[PDB]
Parts: C-alpha cells; structure tokens; sequence
C-alpha cells in the first residue's frame, strides 16, 4: 500500500567537527517532493529542508539536502555540538504522507 | 434596461463610517465580479476594490485596506462598500463598476458598466 | 501620488475632423499587458471605449480606434462632435504592483 | 517568532476521549492549513489529520478515521482535535504542526496522551 | 492555461488535504479565475484547469510566501 522510508544508518556516533552522510531510500519514486527534519533531545521537529534539496530560512551552510526519485541524502559538512538529534525524511508525492524511522547522531 | 446605480453618498466627518450602494438592473448580478473606482476632485480615476461573482474573494487599493471592506447581496442584487475610519483624502465620487467577466485575478481587467455614481465628502 | 500611466493634460479638435489622444507607459502593463480606453462625461456615468482590443458594443461608431506599440499607446477620434468633449482616461493591467492602473486623464476640447 | 502551544493531553482509560487545542502566534492563523502528528515515544512520527484554510478541506490518517475529529477557529486562533473510541496504540505525543504544502513547517512542543488501564 | 492557485496577497500557494479529485480547489479556483475554471489537488497544493489565458498563477515574480 503506503510508501515505506528507509533511513540508513540507524545510528552514526561522530564527533564534533567531523562530517555525517544520512540516506533516505524510497521505495519507489517520489521525484523531489521529500523533506528533512531535525529533531533534537526533548524537542520538537524543525523543518531542515522541502522539495529534497531547498533550504529552510535559518538552516546553516553545513547542512545540504541532495536526490531524487527513490534516493536522497541529508550531509552535514561538520557537526556542530547542536548539530546532535534524530533526523527525519518524509515524502508527499502520494497520500499517505510517510516518514522514515529516523537516523540518530550520537557521540562514539 | 441594463443600469447601476449608487447611493448612500453624504457628508461625513473624520473617523465616521458610511456605507454605499449600487443597484444592478438588467443583467445577472452573480455572473460578474464587480469593482468600486472613485474620482477625487481635481484628479481621475482610482480603483478602489473589487469582490468576486460569489462574493468570496476580494481585494482592494493599499489605500483603503482594512478601512474599507467590499461585500454584496447577489439575492437583492446589490453591492456594498463599507468605508471606515473615513479621512479628508477618501473624499471623492463613487462609481461601482460591472467586470466583462469573473477572473478576478487576470491581466484582462476592464469595465464595460458603470453607475451615476455618488458623492462622497469628508470635511474638517 | 500612486502610480499612473501619462496622458497629455488636454487635447483639442475641430467638429468631423479627427483628434488623438496618447497614453504613455512602461513595461509591465504596456508592452505586456492590454490597453483600455475609458470616457468620462463629466456629470455623468465613464464609459467603456476600447478594450481587449477593441472596441465594446453599442457605442462603437467606429470612429475610436485604439493602437497599441510596445510602452506607447494611442486613442484615434474621428468625425468629432461638440458631444465628443470629455475626460478621456487610458487604463492597463500592471504587472508589479499586481493591479490596475489608470491614466492621468485627457480633457479634449471641441472647438 | 512562529509558535503553537498545545493543551489537553494527559492520561484516559480505553474508549475514553480527550480533546486537544493548539494555539497560534506570530503568523496570520487563517491562511494556513492546519495538522495534527503524532510521535509514539520513543518511535518515528506519524501523520494524523489535517484542515485547509477556511475549513474547505479535511482529511484523517486512516488508522484514526471515524474515531477522529479535527477543527479550527480563525477568530480565536485556535485548532481542535476531538479523539473518540482511544486505543492503547493511539498512546503517543500529539503535535500540532503548520503546513507547509506537503511538509510541515512549524511544530509545536506537543502535549503528551496516555491511554493505558 | 494551467497553474497553482496563488494568494494574491502573500504569494503563496493554497494548500490542500485530499491528493487528486478535491471540491476544495475547485471551488477556489472557480471563485478565483471564474465559472468555467477546474481544479484539483496535486501534491498538496491547489493546481486550477481551464484558466483564461490571461491569469495571473503561482510564482508571483515579486512574492515569495
């Protein structure tokens, strides 16, 4: 039925400074119509960026949305200590809207 | 047979209200957007607003936003301008105007209907 | 002073001859969008002239044409009458501001 | 800055029902459309329900369909969520959420719902 | 012609709930561009059919939401 988000990996445990890569795979073709979000420890999500690679107001540089079709990619060039929280994909190609199960970044 | 016609034009003062209204005879009232322009003395023409065939959407001048607010009665056939917060530069003769058609946002706009329209004076 | 497209301030003729009147513009409502022509009898209801093209029913003598190029349009009257004597506006759509935008206006005189 | 508050969580036996309000701050509240997620903890989100501008348009996640009921009041600023018939699964964070035409723009802190015996 | 419904206003598009068949965008896009105008919803925004060649749609040049 619904489409199914795939998030690899589960976990990455960096530290501050160094580079994250987070994927989102579609199960089939969403074209761009995909999203991030961050959501930090006790927080809310905060929209990162729509359409797979348009930026939010007040998301910094370091932070780039990538892909298209079924695969997609959220890189941060060099984590921040607040850059720390669980990150999600969703897409809105097609009703209903789904999201991925999440990928945290954590310290080693 | 086919006519507009305003009233409800007087004298007012400042920070007073009024409300206007155009009478549509001979064609259907429904069908078309419908437009308020006025005429200030000693200048030309200014639009001032514009509501949609049913009434729903509306826009209006810079000048006159949440001072005046453009409503009609498609059941009575009539139009209505409700100007509040009235100053000395919004006095000025109102015509209400017919829309050729029901885009309300498009690039065609023109009026091929218009009333005898009202005086509308605002004084010290 | 909002914005508006210009006119000359006033144009004269002589009766069954032919006058002009222009209506200045810019890109974003002349050169991109059409051009009306209005009449105002003063007293009494404007009416309709020219627009998209042309030119209405009814009062269509002809005898009003209206020609558009580029930023510059032009109102013909032809065969005038001493009746002809009115204010004569020009009006277009303009593109940003997203409105509608009125000539200065054209008092034409019969003489 | 954009903010919503919700209120009306808390703790309910099953078939119990609750209702929840979210309040709007610094944007026009009625020319947004309007959702409510949901967050299990400790889990991935979850869509729930959600109305377009002027109450023109409504729709429901499917696992909530019919026990569901969402609504907004643009005068006072304020989005509602009836929850009919609640189940051990629709235990959960509720968020309220500002549309952002197919994302979701703005959330709120969200308010916790418990429904356990 | 074709294109997104935009709010004259704020330049923004009109979101919508119910992906394909929607009586919502058809009847702000009727209200909007007039009687003869379709509409439906495509990825959540209101997307309106049969618009007079004339019509002004989403993007606004100057308007971002």
């Amino acid at each position: 039925s619904e489409i199914v988000l795939t998030q690899s990996p589960a976990t990455l445990s960096v530290s501050p400074g160094e580079r994250a890569t987070l994927s989102c795979r579609a199960s089939q073709s969403v074209r761009s119509y995909l999203a991030w979000y961050q959501q930090k420890p006790g927080q809310a999500p905060r929209l990162l960026f729509s359409d797979a690679s348009n930026r939010a107001t007040g998301i910094p540089a370091r932070f780039t949305g990538s892909g298209s079709g079924t695969d997609f990619t959220l890189t941060i060039s060099s984590l921040e200590p607040e850059d720390f929280a669980i990150y999600y994909c969703q897409q809105y190609r097609y009703s209903p809207r789904t999201f991925g199960q999440g990928t945290k970044v954590e310290i080693k | 047979q086919v006519n507009l016609r305003e009233s409800g034009g007087g004298l007012v003062q400042p920070g007073g209200s009024l409300r206007l209204s155009c009478a549509a005879s001979g064609f259907s009232f429904g069908s078309y957007g419908m437009h308020w322009v006025r005429q200030a003395p000693g200048k030309g023409l200014e639009w001032v607003a514009v509501i949609s065939y049913g009434g729903g959407n509306k826009y209006y001048a810079d000048s006159v936003k949440g001072r005046f607010t453009i409503s009609r009665d498609n059941s009575k056939n009539t139009l209505y301008l409700q100007m509040n917060s009235l100053r000395a530069e919004d006095t000025a003769v109102y015509y209400c105007a017919k829309d050729a058609r029901d885009c309300l946002l498009c690039a065609d706009w023109h009026f091929d209907l218009w009333g005898r329209g009202t005086l509308v004076t605002v004084s010290s | 002073s909002n914005f508006m497209l210009t006119q000359p301030h006033s144009a004269s003729g002589t009766p069954g001859q032919r006058v002009t009147i222009s209506c200045s513009g810019s890109s974003s409502n002349i050169g991109s969008n059409t051009v009306n022509w209005y009449r105002h009898l003063p007293g009494s209801a404007p009416e309709l002239l020219i627009g998209s093209h042309n030119q209405r029913p009814s009062g269509v003598p002809d005898r009003f044409s209206a020609s558009k190029s580029d930023t510059s349009a032009s109102l013909a009257i032809s065969g005038l009458q001493s009746e002809d004597e009115a204010d004569y506006y020009c009006a277009a759509w303009d593109d940003s501001l997203i409105g509608y935008v009125f000539g200065t206006g054209t008092k034409l005189t019969v003489l | 800055e954009v903010q919503l508050v919700e209120s009306g969580g808390g703790l309910v036996q099953p078939g119990g029902s609750l209702r929840l309000s979210c309040t709007g701050s610094g944007f026009t509240f009625d020319n947004y459309a309007m959702h409510w997620l949901r967050q299990v903890p400790g889990e991935g989100l979850e869509w729930v329900s959600g109305i377009s501008r002027s109450s023109g348009d409504i729709d429901y996640a499917d696992s909530v369909k019919g026990r569901f009921t969402i609504s907004r009041d643009d005068a006072k600023k304020t989005l509602s969520l009836q929850m009919n018939s609640l189940r051990a699964e629709d235990t959960a964070v509720y968020y309220c959420a500002r549309g952002g035409f197919g994302s979701f723009d703005t959330w709120g802190q969200g308010t916790m719902v418990t429904v356990s015996s | 012609k074709e294109g997104y419904l935009v709010d004259k206003n704020t330049g923004c598009k009109y979101e919508c709930l119910k992906l394909g068949d929607n009586d919502y965008c058809l009847r702000e896009c009727k209200q909007q561009y007039g009687k003869g105008a379709g509409g439906y919803c495509y990825a959540f925004a209101c997307w309106c059919t049969h618009l007079y060649e004339q019509a002004i749609v989403w993007p606004l040049p100057n308007k971002r939401c």
